[PDB]
RNA sequence: AAGAGGGCGUGAAACCGUUAAGAGGUAAACGGGUGGGGUCCGCGCAGUCCGCCCGGAGGAUUCAACCCGGCGGCGCGGUCC
RNA sequence: UGCGAGUGCCUAGUGGGCCACUUUUGGUAAGCAGAACUGGCGCUGCGGGAUGAACCGAACGCCGGGUUAAGGCGCCCGAUG
RNA sequence: GCCGGCAGUCGGCAGAGCGAGAAAGAGAGUGGCGCGGACGCUACGCCGCGACGAGUAGGAGGGCCGCUGCGGUGAGCCUUGAAGCCUAGGGCGCGGGCCCGGGUGGAGCCGCCGCAGGUGCAGAUCUUGGUGGUAGUAGCAAAUAUUCAAACGAGAACUUUG
């Protein structure tokens, strides 16, 4: 029921989106997981560059 | 004699009886605390004659006679000795008042300190 | 009883600024005293304009200040603005200026000082001209916001040029039945 | 901050700020943009004209990379280069005419909006406007294309 | 500490038992206004002090003005270094 | 003759009404149905009409004195005892 | 609502005013003894006039109204007694509610500045749990029937024996 000059909005919430909500509380832990594996990758190849070829 | 206030005006109050909530006499679950009647057909809300009175702004006391005791002082809560010296410039129109949580061991020390600074205490002998 | 319409009894003008900052209130404190003591009506407008909201005192472009200060008569004259001074990139030459404002952007500040100008604050304005003598009061475009293009007469009304509220501009989202002579009607 | 919400001031009022005759039911008008043509037609006519119907042709696989064409006007032209470029102009008895590469900064078409200060230039852009040329040629510059 | 006694940290209200007081034929209850009777409070019951001056009765190792030392404020010292 | 005026945004609730002086449609008539202006109840307490939607007066912050409107002044019940 | 007033507490570095019918200064110049003066101004404060004060649905503003937890803060309170509960005690605020006195209680709790919410009940034939009037009332009535003496026991219409 639109009233007095809003945009015609089309929210894509008609599916059961609450079962498939992806939270991003893993972001700081994933950054540590990627970083601690990045340092460990660079220590196995001691003289080689960390970025690769 | 005691510690008299600096000025003693005639304290007048427009209404001294408490404001009673509607139908609190009939029921027990309705407390004495006032609630505004917001019904569609209520005798209290539209001010029918011979009913209870609703609290309005006109029942407010004069700004000069507000918040004094019958003795003529304003209350101020006191916890310890350190908060007693702040009233050293207000002892002629303000009284010290001791909290319920003050132990009897240091309650006596506040009372005799208030005598030295000539500050009235409304509860000088509470715990003894 | 008295038959008085009480719906317009309370005026809706501003009394105190809604900001909780202390530098603006000190400037309000300074100009509160000058408004009710001095006979200068300039200080009353500044005090009135120091109560406005952020969307109410629009930024003043630098080139509009140059355009409005090159008028004949106002030479050796200071310009006082209540909003903010912002740089304009489409102006090349800038003369010597004397500008007073609450805030000047860093790019516009270095441009005025390079040309030998002078940027003052409103506390130094009271020390220079407490009555505001020899001052020019300017302001930015009040209707220059994008918000005001959605106001006025409603769209879908003949001889109305209001921007509609559209999520994104495309060929098939609008300009159809209601806008085309081929599709139903147009206004 | 729920303590500044309107709901805290509505504690006690029976209707909770939503009417006594017409109660706040579930969906009186219909869910979403229900009834574009029926019973909500006036709101769609006098606030969103041209909402209904087809217009134009359909381009199926439309890629924004082909239609990329950012524009820059002549009024904001000397900001593309540094300040010391333009002060080292109209000087040295040569007519230095510095080259401003529009494609280098990230613009393609050059438009003629604004007033150009009197200094001949060389502009390198993929596209140009007719009114763009006569301002540069009127000043005394020249336009050079690039791909 | 059982005024913590085996579903036992405190033990509210509805309800009930008993004691003290009061009242009772227009169901009970309520608002305004008083009056009477109670339980406690003002630890009241010869009634508040605060400054200046006057009188006579008493006491200090004391007042003003000077000397030394220290600290602080101000200085358009027209314009000290 | 009196009054400080203009203007821009959002925006709840409402979209079952009723009564009365006057005009008036259908109906024998209706506390019936349906229209116009204005005022009320709705949303509003108060004095009066014994009682009370819309009747008369009059609209309301809490009080003291004085004076009234409409109504009244044998008693209930204030006032022609 | 007032173009409201108050930065002027400008003090031997002084002269204490701008309520007063009339557009503007208690303005600068140059020739003819005794050390003295009440309050104040959280300028989101203080003070002065005038008008007004109803209210459903509804909207806005102020809460030094209230609950829970968090960051600071009170050299905060507390086994010489915290929370909770009761109170014919004393009170405050128009009001939301709040502060003390007494009693029980024994271990944590409160004020201010901001933050956050699962934050305030009289109803919803609301949910759970408890308790009343009814009320010592309806009732303990379908199928013919019990009586006498003794025993056990503290106790027998109902058990056992004859």
């Amino acid at each position: 029921a639109p009233s007095r000059n809003g945009m015609i909005l089309k929210p894509h919430f008609h599916k059961d989106w609450q079962r498939r909500v992806a939270t991003w509380f893993n972001q700081p832990a994933r950054k540590i997981r990627r970083r601690k594996a990045r340092q460990a990758r660079a220590r196995r190849i001691a003289p080689r560059p960390a970025s690769g070829p | 004699a005691a510690l008299r206030p600096l000025v003693k005006p005639k304290i007048v109050k427009k209404r001294t009886k408490k404001f009673i909530r509607h139908q609190s006499d009939r029921y027990v679950k309705i407390k004495r605390n006032w609630r505004k009647p917001r019904g569609i057909d209520n005798r209290v809300r539209r001010r029918f004659k011979g009913q209870i009175l609703m609290p309005n702004i006109g029942y407010g006391s004069n700004k000069k006679t507000k918040h004094m005791l019958p003795s003529g002082f304003r209350k101020f809560l006191v916890h310890n000795v350190k908060e007693l010296e702040v009233l050293l410039m207000c002892n002629k129109s303000y009284c010290a008042e001791i909290a319920h949580n003050v132990s009897s061991k240091n309650r006596k020390a506040i009372v005799e300190r208030a005598a030295q600074l000539a500050i009235r205490v409304t509860n000088p002998n509470a715990r003894l | 009883g008295v038959d008085i319409r009480h719906n317009k009894d309370r005026k809706v003008r501003r009394k105190e600024p809604k900001s909780q900052d202390i530098y603006l209130r000190l400037l309000v404190k300074l100009y509160r005293f000058l408004a009710r003591r001095t006979n200068s009506t300039f200080n009353q407008v500044v005090l009135k304009r120091l109560f406005m909201s952020r969307t109410n005192r629009p930024p003043l472009s630098l080139s509009r200040m140059i355009r409005k200060m090159k008028l004949p008569g106002r030479e050796g004259k200071t310009a006082v603005v209540v909003g903010t001074i912002t740089d304009d990139v489409r102006v090349q030459e800038v003369p010597k200026l004397k500008v007073c404002a609450l805030r000047v952007s860093s790019r516009a500040r270095s441009r005025i000082l390079k040309a030998g100008g002078k940027i003052l604050t409103f506390d130094q304005l009271a020390l220079d001209s407490p009555k505001g003598c020899g001052t020019v009061l300017l302001s930015g475009p009040r209707k220059g916001r994008e918000v005001y293009r959605h106001f006025g007469k409603a769209p879908g009304t003949p001889h109305s040029h209001t921007k509609p509220y559209v999520r994104s501009k495309g060929r098939k989202f609008e300009r159809a039945r209601g806008r085309r002579a081929s599709r139903g009607y147009k206004n | 901050p729920s303590r500044l919400r309107k709901t805290r001031k509505l504690r006690g009022h029976v209707s909770h700020g939503h009417g006594r005759i017409g109660k706040h039911r579930k969906h009186p008008g219909g869910r979403g943009n229900a009834g574009g043509m029926h019973h909500h037609r006036i709101n769609f006519d006098k606030y969103h004209p041209g909402y209904f119907g087809k217009v134009g042709m359909r381009h199926y696989h439309l890629k924004r990379n082909q239609s990329f064409c950012p524009t820059v006007n002549l009024d904001k032209l000397w900001t593309l280069v540094s300040e010391q470029t333009r002060v080292n102009a109209a000087k040295n008895k040569t007519g230095a005419a510095p080259i401003i590469d529009v494609v280098r900064s990230g613009y393609y078409k050059v438009l003629g909006k604004g007033k150009l200060p009197k200094q001949p230039v060389i502009v390198k852009a993929k596209f140009f406007s007719r009114r763009a040329e006569e301002k540069i040629k009127g000043v005394g510059g020249a336009c050079v294309l690039v791909a």
